């Protein structure tokens, strides 16, 4: 329609454009050269005199000459509708299956308006995620934000695609309950390469996950401003489906350590004053707006569970990224380098991991009423164990107790067994019976923190149980 | 298994992408085929005044040759002046006072920008 | 079986050969509402 | 064990010092561009 | 009112024209929205205004409108039993108007205009009135709300509206200036609210808690500070203190919590009951709630907001409970806004005037004379979360400078069932020794003595715990073991309180006098005996112990008599005993 | 432009042990090695310009010295191609942009050599594409940006650094050419952090977007201890797609080798926490022998010479051998002081030299050696019973 | 200053073991000083005076009180006179350079002066740049007979290898030769610690036909057996002299020797068969399968022969 040919200043990311008054501020705009190439940019400031705009991509083409400025939409918008699942978008809304583009029941601002504090409801419910370390001593809950922790070389990508692939829900556990409750996975992946591009849509399409799922999939090559809208427009899918239609969406974010750095490039092209180490000052608002987008809302059937994942910058907890995250999300699942290198895998450490809603989603009516028992026990045991393990090192197994060898058994086993599980699909009510004939090996009457009548019920069960077929 | 519903559904958005722009072909031949009609020169009118209403201070109004002469009866009307331009056919441009910003009322701009919002409505249309 | 992935994939194009009629059954009423709308 | 806690400290005061001279540079420079555009265009 | 356009918008920083005549830190209205905002800086005719609410789709020449008055709230009836946000919008009306988001833009009054309620007058005309007098009464629940002239208006009074139904809008009382006073007036929120006096920490804050009220008391006007590790039941403690305090009114601050722990808030405190009346604690509550996503602006004032509301109902004549939660997030967020204009940082990246505004902040507390002549205090108790539980944050060093205790809060006894989780060797407090005359006056003239003694034997089971880490207990002597089990006695019957129980829940000063009373005799029997020769499993079955150990669940009016029996049995066990 | 883009399956023999094996490379993998000055990033290089087995190698000097350039000019005309058999030179590709050069060619040279090596992507073959130093290449961003008078970041580096690396490294891949061919570039990049601090932005920026990742000690290369890769420190995601092509090409146990080598290397570092505390000589005997065990992979194993005439260059079976080797010997030991056998004569066994020196045996002379030395493995510790 | 001096003094090339023609080219030395102090010009003009060296010799000086400004412009006319005279007259030309650290200061005042990007620490950006303009001026040049030498001296700020200069420094020259404090404290002289120091081009020019045929191996054995002793040395300061095993305590004595025999030479100047001699003295301490780097040959040839034939 109407279109600006005033530019005056290009300069890296940005160019100045003269009596474009009529642009509203966080527009988006459509440039076009000589050429006739067409990019994409964002207006980030608006005056009398002239306009500021962020160009998306590159500028080599352009000229003063011949360049021209056209607006598309005055606010950031997605068209969203249930068709969405089962396809692949590239962070901006565009799909990249090669399917013809949905038609939208409605059309929604990217940027969510904050839930309102009287309207949420106290999460209770739990999510089958597969992997016994997870369900039984770190346990996941409807409405919850559990974040992920990992380093450089840790196979985060391979947890995550057996996340998405094997979450569920137990509706049978929870009284009689609905057969039928609708789930639905969101995918959200930022600074991803071609290699884990393709692994990804491997994963996805090998095993029928991808019929319910929706994929947004920004690569490390991509402009950087499409990585900061990534995480906003998978989370407004996920808001729709489940406050419209009551499903129950899990979101997975792949890497927030790309979008911080991407957010902190973005600071710096605007000329801001950077914070704490070099990061934006508004970086524990944005992570924020972010995550709080995720819980259950009374008078709704439908649910928001968040699980956002990150590489710890140096192995470091006191960056800043984990250290606001912590500030933010109910606990936190950390990844072993030891467990990961002795050949473990999934490598999940239990001991520095934590759920901070664990104690609702458990008990009787949900899950089985000895789980809170059997994690302390298993906790406690563990912790032994390691500790165990670091002495006998010096003074030697012959001068050990019997308590502390068979503590030491327990430890290897444990490991061996309930966290090395591979790509298994282990049920709730499978990684209970597990971990009790792994607590089997400990002497009735060491366990402690397990009432009498639990071990009356359970206690007895030999490890073959597991390892005939493990 | 489920790959067979799979390839069904696949086919079925298929099919739906080629009704939809065969159907986007029909209209852009329909489009296309007023002006050999005596009906354009009413559209180009209102297009041009619309577009003028878009600017309110725009200066020259610029169009390709054989519309000027309609759009006299504007010119005289609201004042402003008219230049020949071998621009894109239906529709009619115009420039501001500035010289800087620019408006363009191409039918198929119109198409373009309005087929977004068309497209959910036309398929309750076609199904 | 390769029998049972035939078959689904004759019920497809026969639903994609059917969905298609039935799609030209409105294509002039489409193109007109099109042509309606996108005009001043 | 309080040797190295000190160690620790005195590298932790370095590296914030260091920190607090770049911002007062980028303040510095950003000021700089600033009154040069609003004052010569 | 001052009316100008925007002339520039990059992010929530607006700078509008033709504002000449705008004053600093005003609120104003942005856009046709009317999204809020305040002015920061002026600069010749123009005026540097920052919006709360993002500002994407605003246009340059907009209306910009100035209301004239800075950051205020509103002071009247309506208030209690009300949940809040930052900036006093109540988010009971947002919710039904506008459904489950907060839509930028609402507006809505903390007061409803609507409610009728009973005025009952107490001036008659040709009065003089001077700012803090009580022009009438109103009924607010089970309270009688005092419609307090504000304190910068004086005159004489012309008319008097007669008892009957009225909203917070009419004029009940009108002077002889002209000037309309409502039942309702408002205060900024950065300027304390004026006093005649300020008195000195002479009485305690009974707490309920024996560990709190005996060991580490804090005066009524007093400050005090509390870690919040997880799970160390520091919500439990903050409820039973709501329930159970001697405070008249309560208001609870949340200013950067977590969603879900915001809910939980929410949702737990419409379920407890009030033991004074038996209706809900609701009743007479005010909450103050914000989730982190919400805007920085509000996450910045609500601590103030919630420290006027304090002040106004201590001006009323009443003892509030002032208790913010988490002002670590308050912290955060001031650093915040600090970047957003650019300072210089101090130290961890915070501004260099945080210890200012804390010390601003918790120097509102104490016990003054109102200026209608009356009593009333504020106390605060607020929460500080260090990033790892380190006390060397910037934060944790300036709070621990001016509060008057600090109950440091242990996670370890928790996770050995000990409740309250209070580490006693870490806590301390300042307010002893003030309060030791009001001690000897109210409940007993030994009472501090006995006091110091109990803690003697809980330092000097601190003391041992080298040799039993290295050598089994049971290897020690008589004169050690007797000291180990003494203190293990006092944990277990003293120091913990159920807060779950019927009767435990609540102690008084006396109950804990009496226990202690009751220790320390059978201690120094104790040693008495063992002097004598006697062996300590012997005294290790006395009948005595158990009616030790239950004193704690017996009846507050039967306190006394189990008291006096266990008292004559102490010495009837013991004679018995070689 | 390309048709389409492929998953990784065919390993890129480097010719180093370590790097073949613990940290292993795909075919259209990238791969980073960063390091303080003195390290071995440019001998590392060089090693693999001279023995890979890319069809093609493109070698960038982005600012640095001369004489490394005059050395590759004057050696490799006189050296053989592994595979072609003709002159090493004649495979090669030079771009030199040294340090006394002009700055601003240096962003262009990267440029050149990327493009160069995907037009031979583009004819079919598989192309290795070595930059000697992009922290260079950034500083040089850093002095323009300091020309434009722009708002620096971090360091500062301008804030595009991070989008103009992962453009530059996002270039590598084996594809399917226009042409219907199918072709690969493979990328090793070295870094230069300042003063060896691997929290500078470059490399940390560069740890996002790499497949693998060799880390270089400088307390290794001072005791003169090379390819000085610290163990604890590198990794590689390649490891399991390129499982199949051991499988069928080295041996049928291989991964399960590399797998118990890599086990006992963690096992090593676990214990030397404690021998930093109390010493060697309070651990228990079993504890001892994992030690000495790690020692011997240390030293007999992971050490290579660049400059012997033999030990330059090492197969893939020549390493699966020596690993057999060592596996057995552990195992043997294990099995003599479970009873009672003394460590401190086991240390001065015979075959221990043996093993040491397997490393300069000839390629071809090498089973016959491997056949003998399993042969004394067996009999050192069966003649004792 | 004393070991640049010594280097000028004691510096030739030995054409009998290389077979090249027999030659006795003296060098010429250009020396440039940047914020030199009197004390060390006084002690650098008094030692060429008396070994008699100033006649082949150009001087630049630029003394502590002369402008800052000045050493932008010294190493720059030094090496414009060295490249001359080593490319157009066939000269063997060494440069000595007294303190790059005045350069950068120098640098860093022109710099903060033009309110340049700063990088650490305060130098400006370009400074890699500007070192390099310089260093990289030596070398030899195909089809010529001169030669250009270059020994720049620096001094590390707080002994600190990871400040900006020597950083810079190391990652544009070709080695570095590395002083250490606590050998000087010993009274050792010269105080070169051999871990941290390094030649590039060492491989160029050793190796049978140019020195000996044992030259390399006995360069790396002598370094993994140092290596071992320092690490032993730490050992010893947490466990005691007295839990050591014997091999340890072999190692450590060698350690000791290598310091007080190898490095300590004092104002000597020893032919490279001496140091070798001393090399393998010093060697055959340890047992003879503890020479891994070493093979079997030149072990048979050398090893054996004892300290006290050369001293005592
Ligand atoms: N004073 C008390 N009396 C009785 N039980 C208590 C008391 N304090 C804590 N508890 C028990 O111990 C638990 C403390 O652990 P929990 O994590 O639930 O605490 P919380 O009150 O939610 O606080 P936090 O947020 O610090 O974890 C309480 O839930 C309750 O069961
Ligand atoms: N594999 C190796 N074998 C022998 N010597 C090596 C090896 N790797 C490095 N070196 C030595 O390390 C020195 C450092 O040189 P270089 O490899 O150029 O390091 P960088 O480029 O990391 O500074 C080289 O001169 C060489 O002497």
């Amino acid at each position: 329609k109407k279109e600006y040919t005033g530019i005056t200043y290009i300069s890296g990311p940005l160019l100045f454009v003269e009596n474009a008054k009529d642009l509203a501020y966080g527009a988006i705009v459509d440039i076009k050269d000589g050429t006739g190439r067409v990019r994409g940019g964002q207006v980030i400031e608006v005056s009398e005199e002239y306009a500021v705009i962020q160009v998306f991509e590159e500028t080599t083409g352009l000229d003063l000459a011949t360049t021209s400025v056209s607006l598309v939409e005055d606010v950031a918008r997605l068209g969203v509708s249930k068709e969405m699942l089962g396809r692949r978008f590239n962070g901006i809304g565009k799909p990249i299956d090669g399917l013809p583009p949905i038609t939208p029941e409605k059309r929604l601002p990217i940027t969510g308006l904050p839930l309102n504090p009287v309207a949420r409801r106290k999460p209770e419910q739990f999510i089958q995620t597969g992997i016994s370390t997870i369900d039984v001593m770190n346990t996941l809950v409807r409405g919850q934000k559990l974040p992920i922790f990992s380093g450089s070389g840790l196979p985060a990508n391979e947890i995550a695609a057996q996340i998405a692939r094997q979450a569920t829900v137990r509706p049978d556990l929870s009284g009689e309950g609905e057969k039928e409750e609708p789930f639905a996975v969101v995918f959200a992946a930022m600074g991803i390469t071609q290699r884990e591009l393709s692994y990804f849509i491997q994963e996805f399409e090998r095993t029928g996950a991808l019929s319910r799922s929706v994929l947004f999939l920004n690569k490390a090559d991509d402009p950087t401003i499409e990585r900061i809208l990534t995480p906003r427009m998978a989370l407004t899918v996920a808001e729709y489906l489940a406050f419209e239609h009551d499903y129950h969406v899990l979101v997975i974010l792949t890497d927030m350590t790309n979008y911080c750095e991407a957010l902190r490039e973005i600071g710096a092209a605007r000329e801001e004053i950077p914070g704490r180490r070099g990061y934006p000052g508004y970086m524990y608002t944005d992570l924020a707006t972010i995550y709080e987008r995720a819980g259950v809302v009374e008078g709704k059937k439908g649910s928001v569970t968040q699980i956002p994942i990150l590489s710890m910058p140096d192995d470091d907890r006191t960056h800043p990224i984990p250290d606001l995250t912590g500030y933010i999300t109910e606990g936190q699942i950390q990844l072993s380098r030891e467990l990961h290198r002795k050949g473990i895998y999934p490598p999940i450490d239990p001991l520095p991991s934590l759920s901070r809603l664990m104690n609702n989603g458990v008990g009787k009516g949900k899950t089985r009423e000895d789980h809170k028992q059997v994690s302390d026990q298993l906790y406690s045991a563990y912790a032994n164990g390691v500790d165990i393990r670091k002495l006998v090192a010096i003074i030697g197994e012959d001068a050990l107790t019997e308590n502390d060898r068979r503590y030491l058994q327990f430890a290897d086993a444990f490991e061996r067994f309930f966290i090395n599980q591979g790509q298994q699909n282990r049920s709730i009510e499978e990684s209970l019976q597990i971990a009790w004939a792994l607590l089997s090996m400990l002497p009735q009457g060491e366990l402690k923190r397990i009432s009498k009548d639990h071990i009356g019920k359970y206690y007895g069960q030999k490890l073959e149980e597991i390892w005939g077929a493990p | 298994e489920s790959a067979g519903e799979l390839l069904v559904a696949t086919a079925r958005t298929q099919a739906r992408g080629e009704v939809l722009e065969e159907v986007r072909r029909r209209v852009r031949e329909a489009l296309e085929a007023l002006p050999q009609k005596p009906e354009w020169p009413e559209v180009v009118r209102k297009l041009a005044l619309e577009a003028l209403e878009a600017l309110p201070g725009a200066k020259a109004l610029v169009a390709n040759p054989e519309d000027l002469p309609h759009l006299e009866a504007l010119a005289r009307e609201r004042g402003v002046e008219l230049q020949a331009e071998p621009a894109l056919r239906l529709g009619v441009r115009a420039v501001g006072a500035e010289g800087k910003t620019q408006v363009e009322n191409s039918l198929l701009a119109r198409l373009d920008r309005a087929w977004d919002a068309l497209s959910s409505k036309v398929a309750q249309a076609l199904w | 079986t390769e029998a049972l992935l035939a078959r689904y994939r004759e019920r497809a194009e026969a639903e994609a050969k059917a969905v298609r009629e039935k799609a030209m059954a409105r294509l002039d009423e489409a193109v007109a509402l099109v042509l309606k709308e996108v005009l001043p | 064990i309080p040797g190295i806690r000190a160690q620790i400290r005195f590298i932790q005061q370095v590296l914030e010092q260091r920190e607090r001279e770049d911002t007062f540079r980028l303040k510095r420079i950003k000021g700089k561009i600033e009154a040069r555009e609003a004052e010569e265009e | 009112m001052i009316q100008g356009v925007i002339q520039k918008i990059a992010g929530p920083a607006v700078i509008a024209k033709g504002m000449l005549g705008a004053r600093m830190y005003d609120i104003c209205k942005v856009g046709e929205e009317g999204l809020v905002g305040e002015i920061i800086r002026l600069d010749g005719d123009t005026a540097f205004v920052q919006v709360y609410e993002d500002t994407s789709g605003l246009k340059v020449g907009e209306p910009v409108v100035s209301t004239g008055l800075p950051l205020a709230v509103e002071l009247g009836p309506g208030m209690l039993n009300g949940i809040y946000d930052g900036i006093q919008r109540p988010l009971e009306r947002i919710r039904e108007k506008t459904g489950i988001y907060i839509t930028r833009g609402v507006v809505v009054h903390a007061l409803d205009r609507e409610k009728k309620w009973a005025w009952t007058p107490m001036v008659k005309p040709g009065d003089e009135v001077r700012g803090g007098m009580v022009l009438g009464t109103v009924p607010e629940f089970g309270f009688t709300h005092k419609i307090l002239v504000p304190p910068d208006v004086r005159g004489r009074v012309k008319e008097v509206k007669p008892a009957g139904e009225y909203t917070v809008e009419e004029p009940v009382v009108v002077l002889e200036d002209g000037t309309e006073l409502k039942m309702y007036h408002t205060w900024p929120v950065r300027r304390a609210r004026p006093v005649q006096r300020k008195l000195d920490p002479n009485t305690p804050f009974l707490t309920g808690m024996r560990i709190l009220d005996v060991l580490f008391p804090v005066a009524m006007g007093g400050t005090a500070a509390i870690p919040g590790p997880f799970g160390a039941g520091k919500s439990v403690t903050q409820q039973s203190l709501a329930k159970w305090s001697n405070a008249d009114v309560v208001v609870y601050v949340g200013c950067g919590e977590r969603g879900n722990e915001m809910t939980d808030v929410l949702v737990e405190f419409p379920e407890l009951t009030d033991p004074k009346t038996g209706g809900p604690l609701m009743h007479r509550t005010v909450l103050i709630a914000n989730t982190s996503n919400m805007p920085v602006a509000a996450r910045e004032a609500s601590i103030y907001v919630g420290v006027t509301i304090a002040e106004y109902f201590r001006d009323q004549g009443f003892s509030v409970a002032l208790m913010a939660d988490s002002t670590s997030r308050w912290a955060e967020a001031l650093r915040e806004i600090s970047s957003r204009l650019e300072e210089m940082p101090a130290e961890e990246g915070y501004p260099p005037y945080l210890a200012a505004r804390l010390a601003a902040f918790y120097e509102r507390a104490g016990k003054v004379i109102t200026l209608g002549g009356e009593e009333g205090a504020v106390t605060i108790v607020g929460a500080v979360s260090p990033p790892g539980g380190d006390m060397s944050e910037p934060v944790t060093q300036s709070t621990l400078r001016i509060v008057g205790a600090f109950w440091r809060l242990d996670a370890s006894l928790a996770f050995r069932r000990h409740f309250p989780a209070i580490n006693w060797n870490g806590s301390y407090s300042l307010f002893t020794s003030a309060l030791d005359p009001w001690y000897r006056e109210n409940v007993a003239e030994d009472y501090p003595e006995l006091r110091d003694a109990i803690s003697e034997l809980l330092q000097r089971e601190a003391g041992l715990q080298e040799i039993v880490q290295l050598v089994g207990p049971d290897a020690l002597q008589d004169a050690e073991r007797l000291v180990i089990e003494v203190g293990r006695i006092i944990r277990e019957d003293f120091l913990q309180q159920n807060a779950y129980h019927e009767v435990d829940a609540y102690c008084s000063m006396k109950k804990a006098y009496g226990i202690m009373k009751m220790i320390l005799a059978f201690y120094k029997e104790a040693e008495a005996a063992i002097k004598r020769g006697v062996s300590i499993d012997e005294i290790l079955q006395l009948p005595v112990l158990e009616r030790i150990g239950r004193a704690r669940y017996v009846s507050e009016e039967e306190f006394p008599a189990y008291f006096e029996e266990a008292m004559k049995e102490i010495q009837g066990a013991f004679k018995a005993l070689a």
